[PDB]
């Protein structure tokens, strides 16, 4: 079917190449990636203490 | 939740709030007005010298 | 005093160590092994020379930190000396430290 | 003297309390719960730790060395514990000559702790995570003291007591954008818990300064290690931060200190989850490479600023 | 007479407290071995820390089938450890081979190499079942040092 | 304990017999960061905290340096340490009886010396300097300066220009 | 253009770092010659005085008086 | 005078390490870096009691140049051992 892992160059000129050196100069992106674990972190956690509570199974 | 996580944040707005307040505090006893002096350069070391010998005799620094 | 203010911190610190050094006690076998970490007998036993790789970057280090030494006035300095002078000599060995390291773009290394 | 002793023993405790937020925050951030059964959140396990690994364990190296060896962890504390001293805070524990020199000096001093680890144990496996963690710290500490002088030649001289009231209405990282940015990375130059970090936790390669230690001497190197993370937490907090000074009242000062450096404590281990390792060929690639003609050129710019307009203590 | 049989409960109680697990990666069970970290069933802080070197462990978790070529390497790694050490084998390898047992390369049940204190029959060895071998552990450990 | 830098100045010789008497670049390296660190002591008890501290900016990281060619090049076959060899500590022990020996004539009366001049006694008369400035104070307290040495800025910065291409061509 | 414009674009490209390198470095040099604000700097950093002053014999001088609030010598008044 | 022949005997110990050869050649490049260390405590001193401010830039440069020859001595060290297998004073061809 192919999917096509390469995107061969997203910059081209002007408005394409400066927003993508603008995230390598900096980080940008690397923010965005802390962001993603900071709403990671506001949700509650799916965690089950063993000697009071039990998980889940089947008949 | 972060009512399991601000536990672990006030446990530690206590043990670091000690090293603040312990050395301020301790300027009551230690000289006469809740204050050490900053030495740097001679100049200023000098005046506590001087302060030392005139009638304060065994006290380095005091007022009058 | 400084003298009494890094003795009392150090003596302290050793004194700790006495402790987890005297109170376990009960058996030392021939269990200990050299390498450890992941297992096994040591291939390479005591030591080897190795070496290399980072030769060159190891080198220019010692060379660059007697430079931002000689940087170490420019704050410090610049209180009672002419500026305009000054200026002129204070960048001037900013900017050879550029070129020194334009010349280790040619053929970084091995690293 | 009472003020070194009233600095060492509730410091300890916070290096202590460091371990629930090291997988309380950490945890939180990996979606897990971290201390609960020991205490009520789990408060009673961090002073557990100090009964668990100090009393009970025993180990000595096998091949060892003479001397050395159990003369790391006592250079691993004794020079990173010793940093809290030159520190200003409200008031600072005999006020330096000089303040940063003294900081950047002991700093340097303390990577010895991971480097006579090395030969610990005579044996190769051991010296292979101290070789990755020379060049994981030597590069940086080039920056380290240029992105300092580009600091320092805009406010004040090295005395640290200047650095506080220089910043009165607005905080320093306005003026230096992107120089504060590098004090995110430079800062993560000693052994770190940390993304970039150095050759210290496991993840690859076998355990710097760890494999070669017990438990005994390995419980005081972590005691140091995580010390590092705090010190460098508050100095971020001196050069960067500020907000008010107020001299008359000291109370007022600890409670907003406390709270800028507190949000920076959580921010490297919030990089520690986040991030994978730079590899040790790539790191330094990252300094020296791409961000050391960068720091210069903000260095070059900074020695213009104050001769362009008047800026000289 | 009273301080002295408190105290030896005292240093139990860090035992009681947290116990850091060895990362052996020896078969399947070691993948649920994983799953103890997994926040659903989870042990992380609650009593276990994940480090690896078996120089600062207290617990060492034989996590599937050893061999005769393995037999060697395991043995020095429990002689590594701190003299404070427990062994758990976790899953039917750890027990005597899953199958094998009649196989001539796995060595039967790990106690032909390195004792063993508590015992966990599972074959995957389900994380619910595997928190008795932590929660146990804890459980058997109550005096030590009576003179 | 009126002595200050006397004290300092024995730990300083103690770890250069770890040069002559060779211990190995591991153990002799210890010698720069233990007699190195106290040396910086007898600097900075005489005044100049820059000057003092400079000290301990180099020679720890050139150190390291130097200890990326101790697990490095041509040591790594045996550790040989200085309480081991019968030639190395035979060197030591002649070692210490230069030092040692020789603070046995300090304490009552002037000590003896290879060189002409006498040591004498001098705890006050070790600092030997008077207040004078007060104001911008100390010789080491104005020490580095680009002005009036302007030829010397130009080429110590030649010679680290050079260096760095000379390494270049014999690698 | 050959080279202002057509090979500007190139470093921000391929490794973007390099113009922040010359641009802000460039820029430490051509300022502090052009601008006219450098010589007010280095008029305060001469007033600023680090030693004690000097009295000198009168006989005969000009611009100079008692040490009490008096127009003498210059004095500096630059900016407050 | 006092504080002086305390230094100089520390420097009399280090001329002969540098005259001394064992095995590795590494020792050399220690004593270079340690003679180097003897001569700035001397010149620290004798500046700093007879007041120069100007002349107490001279070990500063000094301090430049002690590691000049001895970051250039240390990269002589890697190409010896690439030539050969370790770097030995013992090991030498020409005559
Ligand atoms: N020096 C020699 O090698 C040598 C030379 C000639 C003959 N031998 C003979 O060979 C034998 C060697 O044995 P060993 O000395 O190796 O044994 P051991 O190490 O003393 O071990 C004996 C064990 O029995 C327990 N035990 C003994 N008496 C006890 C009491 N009254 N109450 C409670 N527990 C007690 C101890 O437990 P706790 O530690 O829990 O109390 C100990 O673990 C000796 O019996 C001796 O006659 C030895
Ligand atoms: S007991 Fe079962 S799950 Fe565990 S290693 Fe053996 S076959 Fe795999």
């Amino acid at each position: 079917t192919y999917k096509y892992v390469n995107l061969r160059e997203p910059s081209m000129d002007m408005k394409s190449v400066t927003d993508r050196a603008a995230q390598t100069l900096l980080w940008t992106e690397l923010i965005r990636g802390l962001g993603m674990t900071l709403s990671y972190l506001f949700r509650e956690p799916a965690t089950i203490n063993y000697p009071f509570e039990k998980g889940p199974l089947s008949p | 939740m972060w009512f399991e996580v601000l536990p672990g944040i006030a446990v530690m707005g206590v043990c670091l709030f000690i090293p603040g307040m312990a050395t301020a505090r301790i300027h009551r006893f230690s000289n006469g007005g809740k204050e050490k002096r900053v030495a740097h350069y001679p100049y200023q070391w000098y005046l506590m010298e001087r302060d030392r010998r005139v009638s304060g005799v065994n006290r380095s620094y005091v007022s009058k | 005093n400084l003298m009494l203010a890094l003795l009392t911190n150090f003596t302290l610190a050793t004194l700790l160590v006495i402790i987890a050094f005297w109170l376990p006690q009960l058996n030392v076998y021939s269990e200990k092994t050299s390498p450890y970490e992941c297992g096994f007998d040591p291939m390479g036993s005591a030591r080897l020379p190795f070496s290399m790789k980072f030769f060159l970057v190891a080198i220019t280090f010692l060379l660059f930190d007697l430079e931002i030494a000689l940087l170490l006035p420019l704050p410090w300095a610049s209180q009672t000396a002419n500026l305009n002078t000054m200026l002129t000599m204070a960048l001037f060995l900013i900017i050879l430290l550029a070129v020194s390291l334009a010349y280790e773009w040619t053929q970084k290394g091995l690293e | 003297m009472i003020n070194i002793l009233m600095l060492i023993i509730p410091i300890l405790l916070a290096v202590a309390f460091l371990t629930l937020v090291e997988r309380k925050v950490l945890g939180y951030m990996q979606l897990r719960k971290g201390p609960n059964v020991v205490g009520p959140y789990g408060l009673l396990q961090p002073i557990a730790d100090a009964i668990k690994l100090f009393i009970k364990e025993p180990l000595r190296p096998a091949t060892s060395s003479a001397s050395m060896f159990i003369l790391a962890p006592i250079m691993a504390l004794g020079l990173a514990l010793t940093m809290w001293i030159p520190l200003p805070m409200p008031y600072p524990l005999i006020n330096m000559n000089l303040g940063v020199l003294f900081m950047l000096a002991m700093s340097s001093l303390a990577v010895y702790s991971i480097l006579w680890s090395g030969w610990a144990s005579n044996s190769k496996y051991a010296l292979i995570g101290a070789l990755r963690a020379v060049a994981q710290t030597i590069s940086y500490e080039v920056t380290l003291a240029i992105i300092l002088l580009s600091v320092l030649l805009m406010s004040g001289s090295f005395t640290l007591s200047t650095l506080i009231t220089t910043q009165e209405q607005m905080w320093l990282i306005l003026p230096a954008w992107p120089l504060a940015m590098m004090w995110f990375i430079s800062t993560l130059a000693e052994t770190n818990r940390a993304p970039f970090d150095l050759t210290e936790g496991e993840s690859e390669l076998v355990s710097g300064f760890n494999v070669e230690y017990a438990a005994g001497p390995f419980a005081l190197f972590f005691m140091a290690e995580y010390a590092n993370i705090i010190m460098m937490n508050i100095f971020t907090a001196i050069l960067f931060l500020g907000t008010s000074h107020n001299p008359h009242m000291p109370e007022l000062y600890t409670i907003n200190f406390t709270i800028k450096s507190l949000l920076l404590t959580m921010s490297f281990l919030w990089i520690r989850a986040s991030y994978p390792r730079f590899r040790y060929d790539q790191l330094m690639h990252l300094l020296w490479k791409n961000f050391l003609p960068l720091t210069l050129a903000l260095c070059m710019w900074h020695v213009s600023l104050p001769i362009l307009t008047s800026g000289i203590p | 007479e009273y301080v002295v049989a408190k105290l030896d409960d005292l240093i139990n109680w860090a035992r009681r407290s947290s116990l850091w697990p060895m990362t052996f990666g020896l078969a399947c069970c070691a993948v649920e071995m994983m799953h103890m970290a997994a926040p659903r069933y989870d042990m992380d802080r609650f009593g276990v820390v994940f480090r690896a070197s078996p120089r600062q462990s207290d617990v060492m978790i034989v996590a599937g089938t050893l061999t005769n070529k393995m037999a060697p390497a395991l043995r020095k790694v429990y002689d590594q450890m701190p003299e404070p050490r427990y062994v758990v084998s976790m899953g039917s390898c750890a027990n005597g081979g899953g199958y094998y047992h009649y196989s001539y390369s796995v060595v039967r049940g790990c106690d032909r190499i390195v004792p063993v204190d508590i015992y966990v029959p599972g074959c995957p060895p389900t994380a619910e079942a595997l928190l008795y071998g932590i929660l146990q552990l804890q459980k058997k450990i109550k005096r030590e040092k009576r003179l | 304990m009126l002595y200050i830098v006397f004290i300092l100045s024995v730990i300083f010789v103690m770890g250069f017999v770890g040069f002559s008497s060779k211990p190995s670049p591991i153990y002799g390296g210890l010698g720069l960061i233990v007699s190195g660190g106290v040396g910086c002591g007898i600097v900075l008890n005489f005044g100049g905290s820059f000057l003092g501290l400079m000290v301990f900016l180099i020679y720890l990281g050139g150190m390291m340096v130097v200890f990326g060619y101790t697990t490095a090049m041509a040591t790594e076959q045996y550790p040989e340490i200085w309480l081991s060899n019968k030639a190395v500590l035979g060197a030591f022990v002649t070692g210490l009886l230069m030092e040692f020996f020789m603070v046995y004539y300090v304490l009552k009366d002037k000590e003896v010396e290879v060189v002409f001049e006498f040591n004498g006694l001098g705890d006050w008369v070790i600092y030997d300097t008077g207040d004078s400035g007060f104001f911008s104070e100390e010789a080491m307290g104005i020490a580095a300066l680009y002005s009036y040495g302007t030829w010397l800025v130009i080429v110590t910065g030649w010679s680290l220009l050079i260096g760095v291409v000379v390494i270049m061509e014999i690698t | 253009a050959e080279r202002v414009a057509a090979f500007l674009k190139n470093v921000w490209a391929k490794e973007p770092v390099l113009v922040a390198s010359f641009a802000i470095a460039g820029l430490a040099v051509i300022l502090p010659t052009l601008s006219p604000y450098t010589k007010y700097s280095l008029m305060i950093n001469x007033x600023x005085x680090x030693x004690x002053x000097x009295x000198x014999x009168x006989x005969x001088x000009x611009x100079x008086x008692x040490x009490x609030x008096x127009x003498x010598x210059x004095x500096x008044x630059x900016x407050x | 005078s006092m504080v002086y022949m305390n230094i100089m005997m520390a420097f009399t110990v280090s001329l002969v390490g540098l005259l001394m050869y064992r095995s590795h050649l590494m020792s050399s490049l220690l004593c270079l870096e340690g003679m180097m260390l003897s001569l700035f405590v001397m010149a620290a001193l004798t500046i700093l009691n007879s007041h120069f401010t100007l002349a107490s830039m001279m070990p500063i440069i000094l301090l430049v140049f002690a590691a000049c020859e001895a970051a250039l001595g240390l990269s002589l060290l890697v190409m010896v051992s690439n030539t050969y297998g370790t770097d030995y004073v013992q090991n030498l061809n020409l005559l």
